Formats: structure tokens, C-alpha cells, sequence
């Protein structure tokens, strides 16, 4: 028998009553949200690095300004998510340290290097596109602070995602060299973007509880499938291809059927052994350590 | 027309080059709030650069903000030597920012009274932003200068290391003077009182010392830069140089 | 011919990119003797790059060492990820140098037995230089590792930080394998015993620990680099990109 | 009356007997040579910086290799000069510290920035050209170790100076853009090169004693005049101009008459207030300070 507290919670979830920071919640519910919201927040922070990598090299002042505005918004979104995470009783400073130590994760996609300007447009278009599918799908997540932060974040990010697509469109309509740059960026970011949605529904340890508690409203595979269906026509608009020999439209189901993901790569990456994991963590560790005297200065001054 | 073009271009280059430096900070700041603030300031400055550069291209009757930013070399760039200084530590970045912001506030305040309407209008937008920048930079000057012993030392060193380049803030050449006599430009020499009133007070409030070294470094305006600018432009212009004449 | 060209180009790019890094040290070293040594090593490596690149251009039937060095982008460059690592502190530079020198000595020793005479001849010159480089890099490994507590810590950290990139030293792809079966190239997998005999002994003699992390980073050979290479090429190629097709 | 020691010295100088490290010498002779040889050595070290500035950016692999070989030789020359300086009883480490502290000088010319590739060819051609005139003129300096080091150094540097001229010739024969680059470099380095020879003969405090003791064998103005006479035909060969409205050939004397030097600039520069003085000293100070643990490592290891 569930306790009366446990039972009341289940009923609140079933009736779509948003959980608020003062409500009782299962301890595993609290902890999985600290895990998920915190790592969502980590992801905003770490994702500034692959894009920041090209801020000084962007080809026009307009594209440079757009990228700066975007990265500025990402910092803001990190802040919203830490706020939301803290309503559950965690401390921003503690979970950030766990990210630095490798005890918490951030999105797999940020372990991939930006090797050309096209990579920046492709992150804006494909990567934020994938983030957006997942994030709009969390606008009805059961925990109120998370839901409300998703709404705020989605309003802002969808604009930047459109700008990313336009930057890709310029390449797609430009010179042969620009077209080739775009294709190569797509070839390198396509599968990593599909991996943002998580492991298969057969291999997802958090999904059982998350679905039951309406933290997750759609399965990893369900969201990934929507992303593929929505994005293939966008690839087509650019006159580009998808690096997937198995990709085809299946009229009998109304979906694009797509090839198998490299789950060995996926597992390597989330476990710190992808292309840029060490560099990403080194950069944030260096920023934290070198910034120490500045933070200590701020604290000392506020007291006087 | 050539004098006006060169003057406008100096103001744009100042903003362009400082924006570049700020861009390097992205993701590397002591706190997320600071990452945000620096990206914000750099974006403001870049917008200002786009405004001035666009006007300069209109004045010249050819090119645009991108031909100007990406197809000129270091002998044509006309930015202050101060804005090309490396970021160094956070105090070095704050000292450079504070010196520039105080100058921008003093400059744009008066340049919005320009007899050139476009310069007046560009300055009217820029001043509102420069005021935000000065609050941030002065705020950090005070926090670091009057924080810990360690931060107080770093802030003093940062101020000392940059001081020689402040001379150029008040340097007037024949372009400055001729345009100022027409009520178009601000004679930079007449900015010193307001810049010193602000900066001297800020340094003192931060519990620091005004450097005694007489500032002596100029040349940026004439395309005579430190060895810092060349490597900046190499990085900034690479793609445009590889793939010139394209749309992005 | 394409396999041979790509293999030769990998060896040249290795030397070219490491030479670039060493060039950054000029005038910045802990001692004048070290400034001299690094300029010397960088010049040797650059000469080797010129030899391999020149051969690659001859093999392809077009271009030369300059078209290759200055008109390829980061997705075409085929250097080891190890040689593009930043200089960092002196221990970081020494760790990178020592790993490469041990590899060059093992490689060039065997590549001078190539069935390709030009590769054999280039390697016969390069080996004599690589031996000098290894004495210098191993010498400093020992001095820093078995110097002070502080230098011993830095040397360990330097080794640890670079280790993941050593996997690529022994990576074989179809180009390696096909050419190795023809007696032309060295199968990099067969270099491990000699590289480990040298490096394991050197680390131990320096009173340090062989890192336990399994090395896992590759891709340089396929034009899949770290984010370090792009900014390197921006700097390296700027002038050629601005003023292409000229004589210097 | 001179002492017998003092008198014997004067006689040795008059008969062109080279002074060796064990011979008696006037204390002011010893000290002025420590001053001159040491600052000559400082100059080799500091001069690596304006040229090193372009090592990573040199336009071809050949010109890059030549520049590396050159800068390597400069480090070697610094070492020869410190050796020579130490035969007089000074310590390399002590005089180097005085350079770092601004208590000793290095050549004025190294306070000028390299703003283009042409500046590198012009330093190789004009600047080393001026160094060579002065240095060959010191091959008969009265102190043996200095004389012998000048001989060794001149053999090596003259080769590099020829390479500098050839790099300039390529620009001179190249595109309009390359020609303009060369001219601009000349416009910026011409007068600074003339200043390498020292102040006027009317304004040179060391000259009286230096000439008497045959340390200096030709006056500053005499060497500067030879440099101008030798170099103008070289400028002409390149199809370039000299930024000197007063420059003209005077048939009545057989010399080029040239305009007045900016002595105010000259004085600013040697007193630390030129274009790159602060940066040059900061770079060498940073290298010394950051290298401390390395030097201390070397010393600790040698003992075991
Ligand atoms: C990723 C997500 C869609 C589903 O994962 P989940 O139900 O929490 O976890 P799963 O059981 O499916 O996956 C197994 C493990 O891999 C992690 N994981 C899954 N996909 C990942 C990815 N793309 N990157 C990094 N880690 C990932 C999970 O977090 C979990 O590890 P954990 O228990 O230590 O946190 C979910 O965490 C989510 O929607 N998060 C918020 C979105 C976000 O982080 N966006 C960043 C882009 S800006
Ligand atoms: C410079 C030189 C030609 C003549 O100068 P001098 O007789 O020693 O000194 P002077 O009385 O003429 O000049 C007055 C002062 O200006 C200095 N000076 C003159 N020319 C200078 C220059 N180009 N750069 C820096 N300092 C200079 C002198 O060293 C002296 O200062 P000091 O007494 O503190 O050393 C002489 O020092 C010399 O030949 N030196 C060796 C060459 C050298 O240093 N070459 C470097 C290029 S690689």
C-alpha cells in the first residue's frame, strides 16, 4: 500500500495538477528533477563553447551579431534553469561543481567540435531544432517551475533556430564552396543531433518513472521520430542530403524510417570519451579556477 | 567628405575591435552573470560598429560594413590602441572597459549634438548603451579595487599597465580639428576634463591610485598599431579572405 | 598514387604543424639556450615538412609546398592531433615534443627502408635530426620530472593531459595498411613496441608515472581536428589568403 | 702624471696590441666595455621579438625557414657576446637583470613594431645592414674577445642580411600591393635604422674615451655616412624611395647629404618611451619570471 502522501501525489499527477516547490513529492521525483533540470542547465553553459569558438571568426557583422545575441540568451537560459533547479532544494554552486567533476552530465551534442562556419549555422538549425522539439514537449512537464521555464526558453530559442536555418540557407544558395561546407557540417552533426533525444525506449532507465510521473510526456523515440519527420523537409529545402543510406519515407505508417544510431559512440560520449569532452570540461574548470579571486573579491566587497 | 569618412571610421573601428576582444571571453568568465554581461556589451559595441561603418561606406559611396571590417589591413584600421590590448586577466579587461566607457559616455553625450544628423543619431543610440557599460565597468573597478588585497593589487596593475594608451583618447589631429570647427566632430582634447572627473573619482572610490606615468602612446588612428592588431585581423578576417565576395 | 600522396602529406603536415607551435616560443623561453634549441628543432621539422610536402605535390602532379601549406583548410589538413595541441607551459611543450620525437625516431628508422626511394631518402635525412630532438626532449623530461616537487608535478600533469592523443600514433587506416603491404609505408600499429620501450623508460627514469587512462583520441589524419587547428591556420595562412598567387 | 700602469696601457693601445682579459685596463675602460658588449648582447636577445612576431605568419615555407635560421643565429650571437662580456668580470645573469629592470639598454631599433611581412625583409636588409656596418667597424676594436666575437658574428650575419634584401627584391618585383608594402616598411624603418649608429659626434658622451682607447674606430657620424652611401644604391635597385626630402648627392664631397634626424624621438626611445619598449620588456620579463621553475628544476636536477 502506498502511503496517503504517495497516493495523493499520484492522483495530482493523473489530474494534471502542476507540482509546485512546496508540495510533497516522492524523493526519487525530487532527485530525478534535480538531475534533469540541473543537467539541462549545465547544457546551456557548456553549449556556449562550441558556438563561442566562432564568435571572433564569423564571416559578416550581421551573422556575428546574431551569434552573440544567441549565446547571450543561452547564458540567460542557464540561469533560468538553475533557478528552477534550486526550487527543489539543491544549490547551483554544488551541482555546477558536480558538472566540473564529471559527476553530472550535459548534452552529448556539445562534445562535438566546430570545424567550420557552417557548423555554427547547423548547430543553430539542427541542434537547436532538436533541443526545441524536446523542450516544447516539456512545456507540459508535471513540475511547474520546470514547465514555466520551458515556456520562457522556447519563446526565445525558436527565433534563434530560425536564424540558424537562414544562415544555412545563405550557404545553400551561395557558391559551390559554401554548399559543400554546409553539406559537410550536416554530415558531421546529423547523427549527433538525433542522439540528443536519448537512448532507445528499450534502453532508457529513467523513462519508466519519468513517464509515470509525467516529467517526460513523450518517449525518446517518439520525439526523435517527430524531429526526423519535421527536419527532413528542411534538409530538402536546402537542397542537401542526410548521411543515412537507410532513410526512406514509409507511406504505410506516414513516417520517415531512419537508420540505426551508433549506440557505442553514444555511450562513449556521455561517459566523457567523445571528441571534445576533455576540452569542454578543461575550459569550464579553467574559467572557474582562474575566476576564483574575482568571486572572492565580489564577496569581500559586498560585506563592507 | 574624406575627413568625415575617416572620423566616422575611427569611431566604428574602436567599437569593432573592442567587440572582438569581448567575444574571446565567451564561456571563459569568472561567473555566468559575467559571461552574460560581456556578451551583452560586445553585442552593443558591435551594433555601434555596424552603424558607424555603414555610414562610412555610404559616405565613401562604395562598400559596406563587411568590406570595411574584412578587407582592410592593419595599416588601414584606425581604432584606438587601447581597444586592441589583449584581454589578459579579468582586471585587465575591466580597466580597458572602464577607460573606454568613460570616454564613450563623454564623447557620445557631445556627439549627439553634431551638425551631422547621422552622427548625432548614431550617438544618441550609442550613449544609452555606453551608460549601461560604464555602470558595469565602474561597478567591477570598485569591487576588485576594494575587494581583497589580491584583487586590489591586480586592479592597480591593470590600471598601470594600460595607462600609457589613454593619451590617444585626447589626441587631436587635423581631421578632428577641422570637423570640430564645422560643429561636426568633437575635439578629443576637450573630452579630458569629463573623462578625468569620471575616472579619477572611480579609481579613488575603488581605493586605488591614479598612475603618475605621463601617458604617451598614440598611433592607432593613423593605422600605426601595436603588434596585437595583426593577429586579431588574421583571426577575424580568415573566412572572408578565403572565400571573398560571397553572401552569408 | 592517391594513397601514397595522402600518406606523404600526413607526415609533412605533422612536421609543419608542430613547427608552427615551436615558432610561437621564439623569444619566450625560460633560457636563451632553450630559445635556441626550440628554434633549431622547429627549423628541422619545417625542413622535413618542406621535403614531404614537395614530394606530395610532385606525386599529385600540381601545386608545391606553398599551395599545400597555405591553400588547404582544416578539413584537408592531415596532421596528428598531438602536434596541434597548444604550447601551454614548458612541461606541456616538452611532453608533446618527447612523444613526437620518440615516434619520429621509431618511424624514420623503418621508413628509410621504404620501397619508395624518395620516402626512404627523406626519412634518412629526418632520422638524424629526430635523434637530436629526442635527446633534447628526453633530457628535459628527466630534468623537470626529477627536478623539484613543483617541476615534477607539472611534468606529470603535462604527460597526463596529452596522453589521450597518443592512440593516433599507432592508428592504422586502409592507406597505412595497403602501402605497408607494398613495402612503402610503415604500419603504425607496429611502432607501438619501440615507442613504448622508449617512452615508458623515459617516464620511469624521470621518476614519473605512465598514465593509466586508455588513449582514445584520433581523427587528425582524416581532417577531423580539435578546435585548435582552425585558429592556427587562420594565423599561418592570412597573408597568402589576402595576397594569393604571388612570389615571396 | 699617469701611473706606469696607465702609461703602459696607452702605449699598448697606440701600437694596436689587442687587450686580453688578463691585462691591466683602466677601470673606466673595463666598465664601458661591460656597458657596450652587454648592451650589444641585450640587443641580440630583444631583437628576436620583432622578427619572432612574424615567424608563424611568414608567406612561404622558404621565407619562414630562412627567418627561423636567422633568429636562431641571433640567439647564438647573444651567447657569444655574453661570453665576451664575462671575460671582463661581469655576470651574464646580473647584466640581464639590469636589462629587465631598465638599468641597461638594448638597440633602439627593436622598439619598433613589425606591422607587415615587408617589415621583416626590411629589418633583414636595412636594420642588419646598419648593424653590419657598425659591427665590421668593431672587428678592430681594442679588446680581443670583443674583436674576435665581432669577426665570428659578421661572418654569419652578412649572409642573413643578403637574404633580407632578396626577400625585399621579391616584393620589389612582385605585384603593386607587394611593392606598396615594401615602400611603407622602408618609410617606417629608414630613420630608425639611421639612429642605430648613435647620437651626433657633437652629442656623444662615450665617444671621447672610446675613440682614444680604440674601442670605437670610426665616429657615429662616419659610420652613419658610410651606411647612407652604401645603402642608397640598394634602395635604388629595388625601385624604391627614401622618406627624406633633403637627401641628395653632393658631387663636391662624394657623399650623399641627408636630412636631420629626429633627436627628440631618439631620446624618447632610448629612455623607454618608444612604440614597443614596454611590450619588449614585458615579454622578456614574462619569459624570465614564467621560466623560473624550469631554471630551478634544471639546477636541482644537476645536483643529484
Ligand atoms: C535526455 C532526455 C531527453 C531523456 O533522458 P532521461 O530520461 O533523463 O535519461 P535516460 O534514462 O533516457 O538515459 C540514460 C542516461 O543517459 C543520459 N542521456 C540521455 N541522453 C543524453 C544526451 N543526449 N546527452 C547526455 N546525456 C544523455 C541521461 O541523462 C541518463 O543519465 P543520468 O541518469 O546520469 O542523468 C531528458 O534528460 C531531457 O529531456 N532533458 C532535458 C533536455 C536537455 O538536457 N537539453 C539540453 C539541450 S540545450
Ligand atoms: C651605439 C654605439 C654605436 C655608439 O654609442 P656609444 O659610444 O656607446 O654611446 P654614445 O655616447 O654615442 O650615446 C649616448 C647614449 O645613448 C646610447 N645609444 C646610442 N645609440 C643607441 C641606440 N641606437 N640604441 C640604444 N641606445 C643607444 C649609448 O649606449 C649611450 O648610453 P649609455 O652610456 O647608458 O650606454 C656603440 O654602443 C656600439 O657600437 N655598440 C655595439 C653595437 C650594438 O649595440 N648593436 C646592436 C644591434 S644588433
Amino acid at each position: 500500500m502506498r502511503s496517503t502522501q504517495e497516493e495523493r501525489f499520484e492522483q495530482r499527477i493523473a489530474q494534471e495538477t502542476a507540482i509546485e516547490p512546496q508540495d510533497w513529492m516522492p524523493d526519487a521525483y525530487r532527485k530525478t528533477l534535480i538531475r534533469q533540470i540541473g543537467q539541462h542547465a549545465h547544457s546551456e553553459i557548456v553549449g556556449m563553447l562550441p558556438e563561442g569558438n566562432w564568435i571572433t571568426r564569423a564571416p559578416t557583422l550581421r551573422r556575428k551579431a546574431i551569434l552573440l545575441a544567441k549565446v547571450q540568451d543561452e547564458a540567460g537560459h542557464g540561469l533560468y534553469l538553475y533557478s528552477a533547479a534550486e526550487t527543489l532544494g539543491c544549490a547551483r554552486e554544488d551541482i555546477y561543481q558536480k558538472m566540473l567533476d564529471g559527476r553530472m552530465k550535459y548534452s552529448s551534442i556539445f562534445n562535438y567540435p566546430t570545424l567550420s562556419w557552417a557548423d555554427i549555422g547547423v548547430i543553430g538549425w539542427l541542434v537547436d531544432g532538436a533541443a526545441i522539439v524536446n523542450q516544447v514537449a516539456l512545456c507540459r512537464t508535471s513540475y511547474g517551475p520546470y514547465a514555466r521555464a520551458m515556456v520562457k526558453i522556447c519563446k526565445e530559442e525558436s527565433f534563434h533556430q530560425r536564424q540558424g536555418f537562414e544562415a544555412c540557407m545563405a550557404l545553400a544558395q551561395g557558391s559551390e564552396a559554401q554548399k559543400q561546407m554546409l553539406q559537410d557540417a550536416i554530415n558531421r552533426f546529423w547523427w549527433p543531433a538525433l542522439m540528443m533525444f536519448g537512448p532507445n525506449d528499450d534502453n532508457s532507465p529513467n523513462s519508466a518513472r519519468s513517464l509515470t510521473w509525467k516529467i517526460k510526456r513523450f518517449t525518446n523515440d517518439e520525439l526523435r521520430q517527430r524531429f526526423v519527420d519535421n527536419t527532413v523537409p528542411q534538409v530538402e529545402m536546402l537542397g542537401m542530403t542526410v548521411p543515412d543510406p537507410d532513410l526512406h519515407f514509409d507511406t504505410e505508417s506516414g513516417h520517415y524510417r531512419f537508420g540505426e544510431i551508433d549506440w557505442q559512440e553514444f555511450n562513449e560520449v556521455i561517459n566523457g570519451r567523445g571528441i571534445c569532452n576533455q576540452e569542454r570540461l578543461d575550459a569550464k574548470r579553467k574559467a572557474w579556477e582562474e575566476g576564483t579571486w574575482v568571486r572572492e573579491a565580489a564577496l569581500a566587497h559586498a560585506q563592507k | 567628405s574624406n575627413q568625415l569618412t575617416a572620423y566616422t571610421l575611427r569611431l566604428g573601428d574602436n567599437c569593432l575591435v573592442l567587440s572582438q576582444r569581448l567575444g574571446e571571453w565567451c564561456g571563459h568568465a569568472p561567473e555566468l552573470e559575467i559571461d552574460l554581461a560581456l556578451a551583452n556589451i560586445g553585442l552593443d559595441l558591435l551594433g555601434q560598429a555596424r552603424n558607424f561603418l555603414s555610414y562610412a561606406a555610404e559616405l565613401a559611396g562604395e562598400g559596406d560594413e563587411d568590406t570595411l571590417a574584412f578587407t582592410r589591413d592593419e595599416r588601414q584600421f584606425s581604432n584606438l590602441l587601447l581597444v586592441e590590448q589583449p584581454n589578459g586577466n579579468f582586471a585587465d579587461t575591466i580597466a580597458r572597459q572602464y577607460f573606454i566607457d568613460a570616454w564613450h559616455v563623454a564623447l557620445f553625450t557631445r556627439l549627439m549634438e553634431s551638425r551631422d544628423p547621422q552622427l548625432a543619431a548614431i550617438s544618441a543610440k550609442a550613449i544609452k548603451e555606453a551608460r549601461y557599460h560604464l555602470r558595469f565597468s565602474r561597478g567591477w573597478l570598485e569591487r576588485l579595487g576594494n575587494g581583497t588585497d589580491v584583487s586590489g593589487q591586480k586592479m592597480q596593475q591593470a590600471i598601470n599597465k594600460l595607462w600609457r594608451f589613454t593619451a590617444e583618447l585626447f589626441d587631436a589631429d587635423e581631421i578632428d580639428i577641422a570637423l570640430s570647427e564645422e560643429g561636426i566632430a568633437v575635439d578629443p582634447r576637450t573630452l579630458r576634463a569629463a573623462w578625468e572627473a569620471e575616472v579619477f573619482a572611480g579609481i579613488n572610490e575603488a581605493t586605488l591610485n591614479v598612475p603618475q606615468e605621463q601617458a604617451y602612446r598614440t598611433g592607432g588612428k593613423k593605422g600605426l598599431h601595436t603588434e596585437h592588431l595583426g593577429p586579431m585581423l588574421a583571426e577575424m578576417q580568415y573566412l572572408q579572405r578565403v572565400l571573398p565576395g560571397q553572401q552569408w
